[PDB]
């Protein structure tokens, strides 16, 4: 079952590319680097680690499952075009990224991968022990032993926030991500809350071009911003601001609480109209 | 993409 999977998604990838005939995410880039990688996994996987749900097999039929969807999706594509395709490249920026994060050279890795903040790496191996992938509706349970979400409108909108790969199912490297962005762990849903459901300055799912684009609209008003997950450096945010003469930046900050970030650009004088709208919400 | 400081 699983050498035929990742066969038909190889050549799935084939297809894509001879039909995709620009700056990151680029599927005409993502598309022949994920064959490649999945290439790789189909030569490790015919000479594996903990065996049972959540490892390495079950991670590979879920992903080559979705991986087919979405590259049927763009297949039935080739202004709104443009939107559908650009939030197409970052879900496979997303793709070939937890593929990498997870086979990297194609020798799986979930059952050692390590998350970037400790809270969070002790919280997964604690909850979902050797296992790098729970579906969803099993990882909101889980998380709920720590931090509960409201079921319904928030649950759903969290659902959204930490599944970029728009799968269904939640592996570490998508939680690695989400409790980078939305650190720090002790109040993580608090935070989440805050800057990507109440905040008018968060943007989901955004390339570096449209963001460009959008805060075009506030050119004339310096102090104007945005802030979004980063396309290429996955766990980090994203600012887009406009300075005092009108241009258009974009900056990574350090490695810190996005909250502590926003309070000091806004103290500074940078970050002080989120989306260029006249209210900046609160962060105390 | 360019991001600055
Ligand atoms: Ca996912």
């Amino acid at each position: 079952e699983e050498a035929r999977a990742l066969g038909r998604a190889v050549r799935m990838l084939q297809r894509l590319e001879e039909q995709c005939v620009v700056s990151p995410p680029s599927l005409r880039d993502l598309l022949p680097r994920t064959a490649q990688l999945l290439r790789e996994v189909a030569h490790s996987r015919r000479a594996g680690g903990p065996g049972g749900p959540g490892g390495s097999g079950d991670f590979l039929l879920i992903y080559l499952a979705n991986l087919e969807a979405k590259s049927r999706q763009v297949a039935a594509l080739l202004s709104r075009l443009r939107r559908q395709l650009a939030k197409l490249a970052i879900i496979f920026s997303h793709m070939h990224a937890e593929l990498h994060a997870l086979f990297p050279g194609g020798k799986y890795c979930g059952h050692m991968y390590q998350l970037t903040k400790a809270p969070a790496h002790t919280f997964w191996r604690e909850s979902c022990g050797a296992r790098c992938v729970l579906p969803w509706a099993e990882f909101e349970s889980l998380l709920g032993t720590c931090h509960p979400v409201e079921p319904g409108c928030t649950a759903l909108a969290l659902r959204t926030t930490i599944d970029l790969t728009c799968s269904g199912h939640v592996s570490i490297f998508e939680f690695d991500v989400f409790t980078r962005l939305f650190q720090p762990w002790p109040t993580l849903l608090k935070n989440w809350q805050l800057l990507a459901v109440n905040h008018p300055g968060y943007m989901a799912f955004l390339t570096y071009d449209e963001v460009q684009e959008r805060l075009q609209a506030c050119r004339d008003k310096p102090g104007s911003y945005i802030f979004r997950p980063s396309c290429t450096r996955l766990g980090q945010w994203a600012i887009g601001y406009v300075s005092s003469d009108g241009s258009i930046l974009q900056t990574i900050p350090a490695n810190k609480p996005l909250s502590q970030v926003l309070l000091e650009g806004q103290k500074d004088g940078f970050y002080l109209y989120p989306d260029g709208k006249t209210h900046n919400p609160d962060l105390t | 993409n360019e991001y600055t400081a």
